[PDB]
């Protein structure tokens, strides 16, 4: 179960993933640089962008909140239940339950077993040193290439100022002498066409990295310690843990933001083994090569499923056309 | 010599009290790579006097001195000449030269 | 079957192959300096780079993840199903297959018969003295001349800062007296265009290194100890490895990063015997010099027949114009 | 075959002939002075360096390689197949040819019909004292005077550090109770342009060093034991094995690195008799002197022909325009 | 020398006892060429003074130490007094002396 | 004389029972015949101060002893009237070969 | 006394079942004009030490043993203190003078 | 005797067999006026310790004996007391003649 989603939206009048101004009150939101050709020598340009990692760390809180509801959800750990980013710290020789039970950090076996967090996003505990690469993913929001070069300008930051105002118990302003924690608070916000390239690989959830086949006589099988049942739960919650990314739940201070979100278009491959990684919608010219992508890996024999949402992606390729995003997780799921 | 007192100028802006820091303005001025976006730095930071003025005797500072139009109107054709962004970068952190100082703004 | 692929791709919002500091919170990319003439006198410069060993542990990867299907994958190494790029130890004479089997570190025709990842990558065992050079040799990822010789500038670091919070069951954020493993750190960001000019000996696959040639009666033959089959489902797995190669599965921080990736033109040779390397395309103008080694090989008497992707080479030559990466697999193992 | 070739190429992120570093986990490469005028005196620099022994191994390599498809290729030694590049030492009183065959060492001139590697490199047997000078004669490879005049300092290494990590069967990283064989492999690379001046004395070929000439009535004859047409299959090969010295074959270490190879401009002289060595490219003006040295070689009597690649060499003197190496090859085979 | 102050608090945001760990501004004027990536990755290092003035009273450590005007009148003339990049160097590069070493910051 | 405790520094990022391992710095302290070459290899050692401060409590052992504040400031008028290089050599070889010794850094 | 122990180090950079057979800086040692070349030397004779120490468990041999800081503090402070080149030509012949002897080091 | 070891060890130099002939080290030593003088025509004689040490055995007869550390110590010691060359004429003298004597190095 490797898929493969990535497509264009738009995200307007948010202030996701803020740099803070190296705490101060203007706080100020993350910029990169990238490369455009503008047809006269590849040129950098400075443009807001949201890292991979709050990707990450927000589909490990999706997969936590479509997990908890499964009757399978009692294994998770007590912290990932407070949406904590971290897995395991410098000291945490031990790690505790949803219920209290006491947890060693040996034999990796037992602990993909018992915690169900640490197996799809992967652990490290320093004292013990096991290891465990992440089963999900996450690529960089960038704004669409064809976007910026549209644009020649327009920073797409709008430096908003936005202060606290407090008085005293009689109503007073007050100065510096009583401090009163009057401050300006100015953030700057953004807009944009950006693309992503979210990809998750289910192909080993539940079994161990050590020694991922098991033989008995010439034969192989996946070591699945868990129960299957447990297996389907976790495949599923991780499957349906992307509906709250493309309906405007990505990013910080969902409070007072709330971003703007749709999906412009988008593009998916689902397949049953190893495929070609999907290309990023950052470019602007990603979907003739999504199609030769997907009707070359056709022709080598993958029996991958293709779904397109507002992409033409040709016409002799099956492709189903999708309706929405939900309901593409169904289409996702119906096949297990 | 006549970077003195627009430094002086750009420190009564964000300093000790005086509760009114924009540190965009600066940040912009200092990476300004043409001449009109010195000259929009500039002119947005000019454009915050009246409030330092009006802020003066609201903690009994003492009233900052503002630039006189010389400055300025030299500043016209000391920036106009340049061909290449080169020359012009130092002037910018010359212009920020005293962004950060310790000024005795409220002795 | 000595192929060589070599071309331009373009790299953004990556962090691959960062050296980390070895335990320090501001972590930095590889950097390495280029000569450049700049038509006014050479000068270095220092820009970010992949080294090779990124490239052949990635290659490694590939090949063991899409030689495991095999029917023959069996004949793997215990490590190499977690991915370890270490091969041999100091001090340990002994190897352990998938299934458990003990393989000795002498006689290397034995080792290359049971084991094929050595057989292909090389190995060394240095309290035996057996060894074998590798037959894949990998190349460098630095960004072209002509990229770097029109930007005089805007050294392509962004250093965008992330970090960690760490809260108990209570929330607290704790202190330096707690520890609470709170590190701030920050990571640097890099984009541009590179090339690549990777190669592969594969016609000496199967084949021990001490008795490359057999002569029954002045007559030579090539030492096949494997089975022909074996062979040639070697030849095609490490002929498919280069498919998550060109998709964006190279470098580290991937579970994070995930750099947005694309083909911008390529150019291979397959051939059938020994053949000049191809040209890097770090330099400008790779395009001609490689054209005009194509020509005069073929006009030499070799049987040179070449693919090209978004690069004209002329018109006298004949080339096969591929539309993608996998298509390009195809086309090389269509010639088993 | 009294051929000379010089010219300056471009070499970029190499560790070609490496020290060593002699167990450290930390490896440097060859250093060496070179003599600098700089306008103000003589000064010396320290600059790095590729060893001639180096090049003289490799084109070793290359003629066994293109040697090998000859059909008089079973006379060769069996260690020259495995690229073995000594020939004997230390009472070697036999040696074994490519079938098995056993060569005596006594009476040379057995030696190089039936050895055609040891005929072409030389080789010495010290104990019974039969020795042969070497038909090639290899030069070290410096960065070009002017480069390094013009650098003012950057001492181009870079040292970048690599890693090898082991994880067992339990994933740990483990400590020094197991070993692990954790360490850190710290490479130096170089960059810049160098200059190159390998010489080909292939006149010689196929005739013994005791009686080279013999005569049947007051005229010379040159001693041939070997076949004309052994002998022109040996001319072809090893005219041949500079295919893989220009195109990136040359130095050490290519799994991992692959130098990024250019060659900037070449030029070579083939005549038919002995002739002044060409000079070296190292020195800024060295294509004066060229064209001096072969201007008053060709109004001498002697019948040079003279091949350029990037190297104008004025008009008077009539030269062939060569756009790549094996081109340069082709055209010295055609007059065999 | 006017360089022991500068390096003071060029080292209050490198040293320990700070939750502040970013040595990218001693890392690029460290590796200073031009006249005018020196003077930018001085200043900005010095931007951060206003973050370590109100922090300092969170731990009860005393006030960071600002640099003193003089320390940043002294720095101009020496740099302008010198054209060639070999005496700009050592100028540019000086000030990383103090920002490792072992001392007493919060007493 | 403050060569003692820079040697000791020295030694603590390539004695063993570590896992940082850079020849480089101190090949760059012996093989830097000028001053802002020798200043550049001083840099680079310093620069790895706080690895050696998070890496020492480890293994349990005491922490290394940085030179002292008087150790730096003797350093820049011991070279700064170093003229010729004859005697630049002295300090220079002196101080590297106070890097190599086995003596026990920290039980 | 002070002088067998640094004797026996360079005899084990170049005794037999070591295989380095440095001869260029015992012979760079043993011939010293002035005192900065000899350091130099002693200099590329003691960075040879890790090689030694990894050396001898490679092969299970009794480690060496590196000079004490005591006497590397002495030879230095004998080193500067002599002036002429007789006594400084006496001392770099007697230190490097049984280099070639028959240590009975690695049973 | 501690003196004969070191005679046969210079008798080894030149000698039936061996095919080293060095009559330039054997006469530096005897000409030899200051005790300096000494010191380095006794390295010179000892540098071709490995030259000997290998040829033994490439013509099988049994290897030579190579001076003790004990033996070549106490006349380093020895040299430091003679401060007139009328001693030193009569002891290196002594240590020369046995270079040409009737020694059966192997037979």
């Amino acid at each position: 179960m490797y898929v493969r989603i990535s497509g264009r939206i738009r995200l307007n009048a948010h202030s996701l993933n803020a740099q803070g101004g190296g705490g101060t009150n203007y706080i100020e939101i993350t910029k990169t640089k990238v490369t455009v050709r503008t047809e006269n020598g590849w040129t950098v340009v400075e443009v807001p962008a949201i890292t991979g990692n709050m990707l990450k760390h927000w589909h490990f809180v999706g997969f936590v909140d479509y997990f908890k509801t499964t009757p399978y959800g009692v294994n998770l750990t007590e912290r990932a239940l407070r949406y904590n980013g971290t897995r395991f710290g410098q000291g945490e020789t031990t790690a505790t339950k949803a219920n209290g039970a006491t947890v060693q950090l040996n034999d990796e076996a037992t602990i993909i077993k018992e915690l169900a967090d640490a197996d799809v996003h992967g652990f490290l505990a320093p004292k013990t040193g096991r290891r465990r690469v992440s089963l999900v993913k996450a690529s960089f929001i960038l704004p669409t290439e064809d976007f910026i070069k549209e644009v020649e300008g327009e920073r797409l930051i709008t430096a908003i100022k936005h202060n606290r105002v407090d008085v005293d118990e009689k109503g007073a302003i007050g100065s510096s002498k009583e401090g009163t924690a009057q401050m300006l608070f100015s953030r700057e916000y953004a807009t944009g066409l950006y693309g992503f390239s979210i990809v998750l690989d289910l192909g080993l959830v539940g079994i161990p990295q050590g020694l991922p086949v098991k033989f008995e006589e010439n034969q192989p099988r996946p070591n699945i310690v868990i129960d299957p049942n447990e297996r389907k739960a976790r495949i599923e919650s991780a499957l349906k843990a992307l509906i709250p990314m493309l309906s405007g739940y990505i990013g910080a201070n969902l409070a007072r933001s709330f971003p703007v979100f749709k999906v412009e278009e988008l593009v998916a491959i689902a397949s049953e083994g190893p495929i070609p990684a999907l290309v990023h919608g950052f470019y602007e010219d990603y979907i003739e090569a999504n199609r030769s992508i997907i009707k070359n890996a056709r022709a080598l024999g993958f029996n991958i499923e293709v779904f397109t949402y507002n992409v033409d992606l040709g016409e002799d390729i099956e492709a189903t056309k999708v309706s929405s995003v939900e309901e593409l997780v169904a289409n996702l799921v119906k096949m297990v | 010599g006549w970077i003195r007192n627009i430094g002086r100028y750009l420190s009564y802006l964000v300093d000790d009290t005086f509760e009114e820091y924009a540190y965009d303005v600066v940040d912009g001025i200092a990476k300004a790579r043409t001449q009109e976006e010195l000259l929009e730095g500039v002119y947005k930071a000019l454009r915050l006097a009246p409030k330092l003025k009006k802020k003066a005797e609201s903690k009994g500072c003492p009233p900052p001195r503002i630039p006189s139009p010389e400055d300025i109107e030299a500043l016209e054709e000391k920036v106009e000449q340049l061909s290449n962004p080169k020359d012009l970068r130092k002037l910018a952190v010359s212009l920020a030269l005293w962004a950060f100082a310790s000024w005795n703004n409220c002795p």
